[PDB]
């Protein structure tokens, strides 16, 4: 003698982006970080 | 590859779709001289089954246009705008080389009504097809095409005239519709002389585009299964009345039954009932030209309103395997249910899916408990069930085509139907089956064994001028006491008979427990309506 | 090109849509010393192919700017954050070569509600559109058109003051309108000496103008698929006697007119039983009264302007079940030039909450976008069920679902001359505010036929039969005392069904 | 591993599917210039616990081919995408390197039907699992074999030609197909002989395999807790003792003492019930040898206290087939749409016993002759009475219940 219909929602999804690109981390792994407090980099030279 | 003379069934639906792929690409003289430029594809629909998914793939060889084939799910990616620039990739690669043709093969995954759904990519898809199809300069020559089964779950902004112009439906053949249907379905493969391709289509119903073509495969396995025991091989209709026995339940394989038969033999007495509901199903199915000629519409429902015991819920058992008709059946409220909702589509979709697999003969047992609507509500009888037989009305005769559905009704109680399917068009066929007589009686019990020896000598006329008053089943008790005490006398240490030999000892004992069912008040209940 | 002369009628609203579009850009120093400029934004809403897609289409060629184009879902990448900067970098375009004018097109996946998205980038573009549109203001900027149907799933937001405040509403033509759309769509094709383009739009009353066009596609190719002599299949050329040209006849844009199915109800198709105003004969005064009652509003609506009184609308059948009131309506399925609305019962009820009240509440829409119509509802005690005393026994809300009803029969608009019919055996258990003259105005009671009228009952059953010599069907009516018109189609059969009986049995 | 001896046990379900993906294989020649297609997809289905998982392994082992697998939902993960292309991923991969047998489980959790949910994934994955089956020329190398117990959940688009058919019926094996499954998990076990394996399998009738496989653990189990080898029949007996099928787990009775000694008197009462119960079971080639249908049970009626209730509990300990009591009204319940499908799968699960005896307390209750004639109870719910009706004789075939 009794009736109830339903409840509705559940089931919903998602999309997910990218990073930066290809060549980012290209010019990323080309460049300096700095001095820490002081050192020195390279003075060298070859082939008389 | 597949051709339009590999294709048979809806012939006119073939032709619609073949002056519109093909007749716009041979001849384009037509709309430049007179009248609008052509239009776009159509949208494929119909019921799971006939060569909706295998119409494409001729057009795909025959046309010699480029062809871009789009599933439904498969343009579908994580990322956040692939979802709908993969889907914009391929329609402008078919106008990089025009003419060309694009099958969107399951249209209504990707393009459901909008309205319906709330936060999802699935609103971004259908609104990328919408400028996809007729945006503002980009539609030059290609034409899409779709096939689908569900024409209701697409948003109607997607059929207007700018993208799917005509609703094609590709629907269930015919005689001589599903004949040319089996000719190519057994074209490559090596038969014998004796079969006969007329005779099968005559007897196969639901059978549309793939249970026909189920047909040719389960027989061809049965004649792989008996070669067991290089060489030729050849089908020669033995095996093909043996995959007839399983081989329609495409749409309706969730109601099958299965498997009893009594083989029109096993009841006796009703022979002018037997006669009266044999051609009530086989006159619209044997003899269709009959009624088309007299123009006028055959007779469907019958009811069985008998007193209990007498052969009426057991006589569709005997049509279940009699004639040649899909069978659907309903165990008094088997389809009930409680969620304001289903229990009113369950008589929804038992019908269309009978319609679609026409002819077919329903049956609808113990209807006291379906046909309670005058009443209500009844203090506990429960409200609100009066709308599970309005349903019921507007299926019978309601506002739909004449389908040849037969309706099979038994109940035991006449007074408790709703009166309102109480008339013609709905249970015409009204008919009142008795207690048996002296004479019905010895046609009853001659018919019920059928399988045993019944010692040559004896008299069963003696029973059926003795015990009066008694129904069909309640001589089912005296012959399964009897086969009791048979066996009562041979369990017994056999170191007595070898023999299946029941004598007239053992009906002794049975008459003497064998008692009346249908008393005499409750058969002038039966007896008071005279009509 | 498509310029002025494309577009088919909305005259009304082509004088709103010129003034925002032209005026501006063809007398800049008029809007000067009386004030700023007011109008920068436009939304046109309501079906989506009625001129709206076109209207861009139009102020593209007779608008001579930089003009460009902006899809739906174009502007989302693999990328972050390109996705509200490549929109952002396309109104900076249209402002780089000012004056111009801009289009975009299908805001639902662009501007949704921001209380329906959760937590993704989709609510993010919707407020990038919404600080860019009213941000920019310099001299002779750019005007925004958007043609976008669902209005009632726009975010308020975008209405406040200056993203658009002058929306309008492509409306329906329902009469003299769909006339100036099918005398600007046929006057590229060359018709034939034979129609009557006044004639093609008073038949029909509800279409939506894009659905012209697909009575003219199909019209064009029934011609043609009736000319088709293939005979030169390689040549490929159909000319019979000359280079010439076939037309259209009138006959034509008949058999188009009989598969019309509009794009409001073509998921609610009928099945086209054939009728002909003769499969009811007992039925003399309660048929024509059925006919006067369902075209003096829509064939002359004329009379009714002129008396200033509202039309007659809404009727119920009751009366015992078998004869008529059901197959009634099967004739005006046919028959009448309103569309056709077929309510099996409890067909439209749904299990889930919201949806059986929202599945009735768009029929009557479908029945709103299609102009004047009729629709049908069988077995009315599936619905009514009286309103009164629930008390757990309804459970699932059987009387919230009747009180949607309550409010679409009388309407709380003007009424658009739709037709509802009801169809019952019992009137008692019909809740009595059905029964008001502001919904279903006369409640008709169909009898039971007399001898006068079952006789020619039995004449409208035996219209094509291969008959015998003939016998009189008046001793028939007058034996038959008291039967339904269902009655007498069983002994109709049951004579039938003995006719084929002995025909099998005379062969062999 | 597992074989095509170790899943003997069934006879004719077995040859169907054996001869389905191992006759083109080791016999090609015979479908080439025939015609005809070979069959491309299996669809087993029956009661739950019966080896429609462990088919697949079998022949997964036996035929020496290309076996995969896919678990029901694990492909079932969140991107907007990958739920249908993760299924891609399984079969694009199955494509290449001829033959292909490939083994999707569970197809009634995923891929339901379309019009009967509410999910927007869910519109993708059953035709993304529609278009790998027939796309555009394919199932060219694939065979898919599913493994469910609900077949009417599943889509009916499913079930076509292409996609699924030839599907076989895994029923219950009581008519020798159980006496099979006893000798394939006896063989690796130490068994003593002191008994005969033959009068087990008639002892007890809804055991569907893998009851089977519980009933020789539970006497491994009860061997070695009393000598704390081989085994014996009193470890046997005691799993005799509370059997409990899988199929009637719900519903329990053996709860009773010992009983057939504590009436008397009606000693023709207690015969009688023992020749319409226990005929059947003990000789079933005498009712074929005739040809008839067995007799239906008892119904009892008389004076309070006479021993009804006592002689439900005599033939509920005695005799061989499985019990099922129903306390009074117990089945009755306040929902519409229950108290048809309640009263339902007690006669679905009786049928699937195979054979067994109900028991119906207090007939006042749960008949109620006729609520038509019915005016001053008001109740009038002849839904129960019409649904239990149909339930016993109806119009399905008997199974000897
Ligand atoms: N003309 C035809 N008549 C009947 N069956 C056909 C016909 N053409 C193809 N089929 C069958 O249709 C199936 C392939 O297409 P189908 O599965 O029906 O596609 P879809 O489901 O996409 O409409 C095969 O079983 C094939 O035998
Ligand atoms: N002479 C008979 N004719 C038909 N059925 C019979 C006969 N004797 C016994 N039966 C069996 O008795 C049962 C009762 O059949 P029927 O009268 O249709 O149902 P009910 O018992 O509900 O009245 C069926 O199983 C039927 O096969
Ligand atoms: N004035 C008009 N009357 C009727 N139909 C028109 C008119 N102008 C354009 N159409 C039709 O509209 C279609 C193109 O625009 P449409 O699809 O209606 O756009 P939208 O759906 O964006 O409103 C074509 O079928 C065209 O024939
Ligand atoms: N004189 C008649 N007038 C109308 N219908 C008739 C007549 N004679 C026979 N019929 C047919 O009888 C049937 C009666 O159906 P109908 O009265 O609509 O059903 P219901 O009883 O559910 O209201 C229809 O098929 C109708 O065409
Ligand atoms: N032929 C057989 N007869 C009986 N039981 C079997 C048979 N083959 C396997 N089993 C049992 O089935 C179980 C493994 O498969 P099962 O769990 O039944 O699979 P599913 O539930 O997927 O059908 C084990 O308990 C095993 O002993
Ligand atoms: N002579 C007897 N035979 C059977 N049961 C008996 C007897 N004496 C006492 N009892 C017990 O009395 C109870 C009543 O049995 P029964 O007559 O079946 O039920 P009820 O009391 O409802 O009539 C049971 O527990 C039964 O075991
Ligand atoms: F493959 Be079809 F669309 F059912
Ligand atoms: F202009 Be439409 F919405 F594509
Ligand atoms: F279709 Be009627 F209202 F019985
Ligand atoms: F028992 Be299921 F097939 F895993």
């Amino acid at each position: 003698q009794i009736f109830v219909k339903t409840l509705t929602g559940k089931t919903i999804t998602l999309e997910v982006e990218s990073s930066d690109t290809i060549d980012n981390v290209k010019s990323k792994i080309q460049d300096k970080e700095g001095i820490p407090p002081d050192q020195q980099r390279l003075i060298f030279a070859g082939k008389q | 590859e597949v051709g339009y003379d590999d294709i048979g069934g809806c012939r006119k639906q073939m032709a619609q779709i073949r002056e519109m792929v093909e007749l716009p690409l041979r001849h384009p003289q037509l709309f430049k001289a007179i009248g609008i430029k052509p239009p776009r594809g159509v949208l494929m629909y119909g019921p799971p089954g006939t060569g909706k998914t295998l119409m494409a793939r001729a057009v795909a060889n025959e046309t010699g246009a480029f062809f871009f084939l789009i599933n439904g799910p498969e343009v579908m990616s994580k990322m956040a705008g692939e979802s709908e620039s993969n889907l914009r990739k391929a329609f402008e690669e078919a106008e990089k080389n025009a003419p060309a043709i694009i099958f969107i093969d399951e249209i209504d995954s990707i393009a459901p009504k909008r309205d319906k759904t709330n936060g999802e990519v699935e609103r971004r898809v259908v609104s990328q097809l919408l400028t996809l199809m007729d945006g503002m300069k980009a539609r030059s020559n290609v034409v899409v095409i779709a096939a689908t089964n569900r024409p209701n779950s697409i948003d109607p902004a997607l059929r207007r005239f700018g993208r799917f112009d005509r609703e094609v439906d590709i629907g269930i053949p015919d005689a001589t519709g599903r004949l040319e249907v089996l000719r190519i379905h057994t074209k490559n493969m090596k038969l014998a002389d004796d079969v006969d391709l007329e005779a099968l289509a005559a007897e196969t119903h639901g059978y549309v585009g793939a249970d026909i073509a189920s047909l040719c495969s389960e027989a061809a396995m049965q004649q792989i299964r008996e070669k067991m025991d290089l060489d030729s091989l050849g089908v020669t209709m033995d095996n093909f009345r043996f995959a007839l026995g399983n081989s329609n339940p495409s749409a309706l394989r969730e109601t099958v039954v299965e498997s009893v038969n009594v083989t029109w033999d096993d009841v006796g007495g009703l022979d002018e009932i037997k006669e009266e509901l044999k051609e009530t199903v086989e006159y619209p199915v044997l003899h269709p030209d009959q009624y088309t000629k007299f123009g006028l519409s055959p007779s469907k429902g019958v009811l069985f309103y008998g007193p209990p015991g007498t052969g009426k819920t057991l006589l569709a058992k005997a049509v279940a395997t009699e004639v040649s008709a899909n069978f659907i059946s309903v165990k008094g409220p088997e389809l009930l249910s409680m969620w304001y909702g289903e229990s009113e589509s369950n008589i929804r979709d038992i019908f269309d899916k009978a319609r679609a697999a026409a002819p077919t003969v329903v049956f609808l047992d113990e209807l006291d408990s379906i046909a309670k609507a005058r009443g209500g509500s009844l203090g506990d009888a429960g409200g609100a069930s009066d709308r599970v037989v309005n349903q019921l009305l507007t299926e019978m005769d309601g506002m739909n085509a004449k389908k040849n559905v037969f309706v099979i009704g038994a109940t035991n109680r006449p007074d408790q139907i709703d009166p309102a399917i109480l008339r013609p068009g709905r249970l015409d066929q009204l008919i009142y089956v008795p207690l048996p007589d002296e004479n019905a009686r010895l046609s009853i019990l001659n018919a019920q064994l059928r399988k045993t020896p019944l010692e040559p000598g004896l008299e069963l006329t003696a029973i059926a001028k003795a015990t009066q008053g008694f129904s069909g089943a309640d001589l089912l008790y005296i012959v399964q006491r009897a086969a009791k005490y048979a066996i009562k006398d041979s369990i017994e240490a056999h170191r007595v008979d070898p023999v299946p030999y029941i004598t007239k000892e053992h009906f002794a004992e049975a008459m003497k427990t064998a008692k009346r069912s249908v008393s005499d008040a409750e058969l002038r209940r039966y007896e008071a309506y005279s009509q | 090109e498509v310029g002025y002369d494309d577009i088919g009628g909305c005259r009304k609203q082509m004088a709103q849509i010129r003034e925002m579009v032209e005026l501006p850009l063809r007398h800049p120093q008029l809007f000067k010393a009386i004030g700023i400029k007011p109008p920068r934004g436009v939304l046109m809403y309501g079906p989506p192919g009625t001129g709206k897609t076109l209207m861009a289409r139009a102020v593209a060629n007779e608008t001579g700017a930089f003009f460009f184009l902006i899809n739906g879902p174009e502007v989302m990448s693999k990328m972050a954050g390109e996705s509200e900067s490549n929109l952002r970098k396309a109104f900076e375009e249209a402002e780089k070569n000012a004056p111009a004018i801009i289009f975009i097109d299908e805001i639902d996946s662009i501007a949704p509600k921001r209380d329906k998205t959760n937590g993704e980038v989709e609510r993010r573009v919707v407020s990038q559109l919404l600080t860019l549109m009213d941000g920019m203001k310099a001299r002779s900027n750019v005007v925004v058109i958007a043609a976008t149907n669902r209005p009632n799933s726009i975010d308020p937001a975008l209405r406040r003051f200056g993203r658009f405040d002058r929306e309008v509403d492509i409306g329906i033509p329902d009469a003299t309108g769909r006339l100036e759309v099918l005398r600007i769509h046929t006057k590229n094709m060359k018709l034939a000496d034979d129609v009557d383009l006044e004639a093609l739009a008073a038949e029909t009353h509800g279409y939506v103008g894009a659905d012209i066009a697909s009575l003219c596609s199909e019209a064009a190719m029934q011609q043609i698929r009736e000319k088709m002599d293939l005979i030169d299949l390689d040549e490929d050329e159909i000319d019979a006697e000359v280079l010439d040209s076939l037309g259209v006849t009138m006959d034509n844009f008949r058999f188009a007119l009989g598969n019309s199915n509009p794009s409001a109800l073509r998921e609610t198709v009928v099945e086209s039983v054939n009728v002909t105003w003769d499969d009811v004969g007992g039925l003399d005064e309660i048929k024509e009264e059925l006919k006067e009652t369902v075209e003096y509003p829509v064939l002359h609506p004329d009379q009714y302007t002129k008396f200033g009184l509202s039309p007659s609308k809404g009727v119920l059948f009751y009366g015992p079940p078998g004869t008529g009131k059901t197959l009634l309506a099967k004739a005006v399925a046919t028959e009448v030039s309103a569309n056709f609305i077929s309510v099996k019962g409890p067909e439209l009820l749904s299990m889930w909450y919201g949806e059986s009240e929202s599945n009735i509440r768009d029929i009557f829409d479908k029945a709103r976008a299609a102009a004047p119509t009729v629709v049908f509802l069988d077995e009315l005690d599936s619905i009514a069920k009286a309103r009164g005393g629930s008390l757990g026994d309804a459970g699932g809300a059987s009387d919230r679902v009747v009180n949607q009803l309550l409010t679409e029969m009388d309407g709380m608009n003007a009424k658009k001359n739709v037709f509802v019919i009801g169809a019952t055996n019992r009137p008692d258990q019909i809740d009595p505010a059905i029964l008001r003259p502001g919904r279903l105005d006369q409640l008709i009671y169909v009898p039971l036929p007399d001898e006068n009228a079952r006789l020619s009952i039995l004449n409208a059953q035996l219209r094509k039969t291969p008959l015998e010599p003939g016998l009189e069907l008046t001793a028939i009516a007058k034996a038959t005392q008291g039967f339904s018109g269902a009655d007498l189609l069983y002994i109709v059969q049951r004579a039938a069904k003995y006719a084929i009986k002995d025909s099998i049995e005379a062969h062999r």
